[PDB]
């Protein structure tokens, strides 16, 4: 019986592959030289024969690719058909010419056409890669990240002493400021004996000092929101997510309200008033807080958020808010 | 289209063993195709109360829907005929609550099961709002209203 | 019944059998790596491995959980239905999630909620200082014992282990043996050892706590033990108070009274009915009909006790 | 007549020993062989039945499908395990099963009995309603000539004051010839001095809200609303203003001070009380309600607010 | 062609005759009697064999029936469906135990049923008269109405001047009052010259001392704000809006803002002040008026409503209200 | 279209033919009583008898009312559409009621409004004292005329016969003769003496009001003439003022600068697009746009001019 | 009732003479009647571009559905059948639109038409929300999205 179930599961992952193929190898067709690139963010195709790609250090590259068969129009539609049809999706020249959607690995793209773009033969993709590498904390401490601050050692105490004792922390900064490079390094000071549950649309969180934990991931018809419900029938010490993005920010404000310390997230932002605003206007979409002063809003968080860490252009802390 | 689905099903069935006698692929309404399998391990395709039936609807729409436009409807022997014949019976005993009261509601049957009781409660019941509404329970339930 | 009970109790007594024997134990977690974390009541995890257990295998775990679902007219799998809220035979929660929301094909997570089911008089709790933190102690003690015998709306709040639900079960003592008692469960906990005339209900399935909320005020009630406030049922609940029955007591996931109050009026923010309520009235409702609030830290002491 | 007494020798063969009581409000089955009887005076007086095969599980069940069938519903260990119903006559049911009750051998029976007593206000001043205040024999002179004249009255206290009761015997000095609509959940008003009146009830699909509004319609002289509890008194509220005389009604709360309070927090649970800040509200209903009377639990009168 | 037209006319009539029998027929089975009454405002059926007349006078007067047929249950339930049917709605002992319709000349009437009632043997009906006979001002003059105001001859010229001169005006008081009996008794002094659009659901307004005017009506699909919509295109001097009663109160508040004067309206009030609230909250129920302070709403209808009189109990003016 | 046109010509002839060749009038009515009422300029109405008249027979005003109503592809009966705004052949409005919206069987409505065809020079309203009343008179003059040059957002609000499209057609004098010019009208009375660079739109059917705002946006304007504001199309019109193009003239009804505010933001809010926008926010959203406000009396002179 | 409501039609067409030959009811459809009257002065009950046609439709609707509950269909010759075979080109058209778009309009036919014209799209598109929705211009029309 156990053997016909596991008969079954390759059944199950030959259907699973079947169903990724044509986008898998409509992907490496025109981007699979730059996905294979090391040290990338962004891959970027913006309608004239030129790929860009951002590295790690905050250089965008060129690359020429008028040679190439697979960056025709046809081809490129037939790319963007495949991306949106894989979150179920459409794309078109219409009433859908803007797509976000995913990669089979799950990197995030997003795909604008003609009437949205400057005319009939300009496509623009853009691909997000996934925050990689881990690095441990002393990186951080070496390579400058606390230098701007005028309080450096007391800083640096406060984020390890207030991580272990688990007060609600926040790291933001926009994109490619290192988030949640910064967000892992720092999980190094949660006391082992923690149990982690992490939430994420797709796997960057690593586990390097803990052992009872538990991914959640959501997608589809599985929201954020979904996952962060489950998680609290689960038992954890700590909860770290991802990333607030919508809605879901006035589910993790009632999870700061229900008694639990010790959460970590990450959110775009400039400073830390700008956080509690984003906050506020991130949970205003959801039901819960349709008729709730924005004013309100600003307040709860502020009497819920213990550090508020933001991360500069050049990937310095420039602001070490505490409460 | 037709032609590639089965050349990848055959395929799959004797890269890992059943014995798969029929596979046929078919037009079965505007933009549904009838996947139809038997043979002697038609079972073990079914699985314990249709769950590897529920996979494979899920797993076979992944893949023909995003791929070559159509849904999908799914036979193992006489597996589906049987839950439609099942389905049937409740489902005629909401249709006439909703016509002595106006308000009815059937728990929603697993898998496609559901869709099949949406698209059949929507057609006694234009002009009626058919929808499936969850509650505090999280149970899933098809509403007339 | 016991067609579909069969399967699951042993399947459960293979796979966690050795460790729902544990004393003193408060959750079983698993997270798919052959590993199953007990957390103790003194708060230490205590990972066992498993890896040479026969009975710990993708498809022996994946059978757990189909029978844990159906117990309860649920589903469970890969596809439209990968969480799953149920429980075991006894009636202890069971929280399964499944791929593609766990990290891969082989990765199950199961965490399972142990009931503290031995009932303590309140006398012990005076005894061991559950209200010795309080600067307002006397006056808590006295609110406690008097304004529940006379019928007041009582909140008691806190987080997951933390012992509301037996502190409840304490304070009943003080509910006059005369009053009509009528709680509102998810699973069998509270008990009546001072009380002859009470009704039980469940809520489940076609049923929710909604429903149970809205028939209690139909079965003529002295008091309505609801046992915990957890979304738009907060609403039927307030509902509930404004029908004035003599009184009410229940649970709630808070840090304070204040976020009690806040937490209370989110809950009721979610339901239909209230999407046109201002939260301040929302808020203010709650504020005018509550009369103490408890709140118990993480070391089952009150820590701030909530006073109208 | 016929599809009307299958279910009266179902009730008479069950509870007739407990329906044919004196002074009673509610009789209640727990599914464990013990029939509670509520009384008047606020006393349960429990009644052991396992003695007898009419409190079989079959039988219950015969009793619980009866009523079912009588108000065109269905109950089940299913879908529908929670009835509401009537009796023959129109007492109002509860009816819940397994799996809402604890197990397999429980049902729960709740049965509310309609009042038909009315006390004279007589009573109420023999019996020390007003001795606890100052203005003893003013208050009596206003209650009497502010009812009459058509004053809006409000009657207050808490579960077990004896609101109702009182409310009931002010209506003494309501002039014969008023048409009075009375708004009630149960029935708990009785009319002995009034003989043009209509009753309505609200519950499951018609709201508390609903009565009122058709209220406004049926010309009536006098609204009694039983009790106000929450957003249906922001449509209180308006009835206030719609130019009638004299509506009483009772609540819940414990001074004059905090039943203006609760009024205002109650009509801004009203959708259509959104844009309006509580400062209006509460200056509202304070403009327009003329008495309060608030009364302890001992059932004697320790508040009397004049406007 | 005017003869096949005159000829289609009679085919019409003859139609909606038939429509209108069955339920002209089973009321005057029941309230025949009662309807042909001299001097009646409103007849009230309780459900126990006895029929309540209201007197104008103010006198409620009893009627047994209990020997007649028609009141049966079956007879009053048929009765009831008429009246359902007749406004395109239905009553039943369910989901619709509450009616409001009307009959054939237009008289309102309110049915209720089990489980509303208190028994499935009692039904409640309401049937409210329209106010028919015509007075002269003289006549209030006479009787006494202004005899409270301790400013009487004052508050008589200002009223007979600022109708001259198209003053807002509102008449209010109770149900029999006689708030319409005054509005048009005070008709007299609006000049002769001047065109009224009356706007009403049954007639009831005269016009004694006007020859340039048009009567609109409301009911079924055409509502009081399509009547005011129409009224404005139709180049009116004054505009006598009969009653306000919901939303309308809104309508009517824009006809203030949009520069005309000399508007006659009633509703149901017990003081200015009360009329000033009550306006206020019939207007909420608008579409316009969903996203607007309550207390807004108020100061706008004060700038603009020059007199309040509120009608007591006994016909007299208890309450003059000069802005 | 002449097919259509003919019946209709002859059939308003036959009714109102000796009284639309009256001179200085501005309304004709019928109030289904054998009566056709004239309102003149000097504000008399006047009654001329019609019974003598086989013309006006209950058949002959039916065919007339259905020719009016088919003209403008509407449709007119005692059943769903008893209320008809239409046109005449030559463009005068008319208002048509039938019952069961009139008081009888055999009652008609019939309202037509005359406009006043003739344009006067700035010159003629200055000379006039249309600026006579007020109390910042020079102040006014020369924010019509040099405001007007520069590109201001102006309405002219008052009462029906005030006279507001009239003194519109004198002030664009002070739009420089090279601006495109496009206005939007329900029926052509705006002409074009000083501009030759302009393009007429005219809403009906399934072309609103709001479709030819939208238009206009991409029409390239220099100068936007909306001839009145109605309803929800107040909405598109401060869409058209937020993307500032030079300027703006419009027409309303109102009875002074603050009830014009009041108002645009009352027609505004019944526009589904704004159905969660605070009414605070669409007043002020037009205080910001809104340069000035010309309110004309009853006797047609200026009583009162807003300057922002 | 079909003997009461023709006795009536007959009553009527005698009082007031028409030469009317034929006064059929019949039950057409669940909870419709069809009436059908025929004759040499057919056309004089049609009236000018069908007003008499459509006030007769209203009004025996109002008499027959509030008396009998039944709905109804009214045929005067071929009268109503020539209007929904003109109704029928533009109404193929509109769904054409509505399959090649999503999203489709035309404007409310003359009476009882704009009825027959609502059913007839609501069954094609299910599921999709036919209502009919009112201009600025306060022009009727059916629109479908």
């Amino acid at each position: 019986l156990s053997a016909e179930d596991k008969k079954f599961l390759e059944v199950e992952r030959a259907l699973k592959e079947a169903a990724l193929n044509p986008l898998r190898h409509a992907t490496e067709e025109l981007f699979g030289d730059f996905l294979k690139m090391e040290n990338i963010t962004e891959i970027c195709y913006n309608g004239n024969k030129v790929v860009w790609v951002l590295k790690n250090n905050g250089e965008w590259q060129p690359f020429d690719v008028r040679d190439r068969k697979a960056f025709s129009l046809s081809r490129l539609m037939h790319f963007a058909r495949c991306c949106a049809s894989f979150k179920k999706k459409t794309i078109d020249n219409y009433e859908n010419p803007i797509l976000s959607s995913n990669l089979a690995n799950g990197e995030r793209v997003q795909i604008v056409l003609s009437p949205v773009t400057v005319n009939d033969e300009t496509i623009s993709i853009s691909i997000r890669i996934p925050s990689k590498t881990t690095y441990p904390h002393s990186f951080f401490e070496e390579q400058g990240f606390y230098n701007l601050l005028d309080n450096k050692e007391q800083a640096i105490s406060a984020i390890k002493d207030g991580i272990a004792i688990g007060k609600n922390v926040i790291v933001c900064g926009g994109t490619g400021s290192g988030k949640t490079t910064y967000i892992k390094s720092i999980m190094e000071f949660i006391p082992k004996e923690e149990r982690i549950i992490s939430i994420e649309d797709t796997e960057e969180i690593v586990f390097k000092h803990h052992k009872n934990y538990t991914q959640l991931f959501f997608g589809g018809n599985i929201t954020s929101a979904d996952c962060l419900k489950s998680c609290l029938r689960m038992r954890p010490d700590r909860i770290i997510l991802g990333e607030l993005r919508s809605s879901e920010a006035y589910d993790f404000y009632n999870v700061l309200c229900s008694g639990h310390k010790g959460t970590l997230t990450t959110l775009h932002a400039g400073s830390s008033e700008e956080a509690f605003i984003r906050l506020a206007n991130m949970s205003s979409s959801n039901s819960a807080a349709r008729n709730i002063k924005f004013e309100s809003l600003i307040e709860g968080f502020k009497d819920l958020i213990d550090m508020i860490v933001h991360i500069n252009h050049h990937k310095q802390c420039d602001e070490f808010y505490i409460k | 289209k037709l032609h590639e689905i089965k050349q990848e099903l055959k395929d799959l069935f004797s890269h890992l063993p059943y014995k798969i006698n029929k596979v046929e692929v078919s037009l079965y309404e505007p933009g549904v195709l009838l996947i139809d399998i038997d043979g002697e391990d038609s079972a073990l395709l079914i699985g314990e109360k249709g769950y590897r039936y529920k996979a494979l609807s899920y797993l076979l729409f992944n893949w023909i829907h995003p791929t070559y436009g159509y849904s999908i409807r799914l036979e193992i022997s006489t597996f589906l005929q049987n839950q439609e014949k099942v389905m049937d019976t409740q489902l005629q005993s909401v249709i006439m609550t909703v016509h002595e009261v106006g308000k009815g509601q059937m728990k929603a049957p697993d898998g496609v099961l559901t869709y099949i009781a949406l698209k059949k409660l929507r057609k006694a019941f234009p002009n009626k709002y058919v929808s499936i509404k969850t509650n505090l329970n999280d149970e899933k339930y098809i509403v007339i209203n």
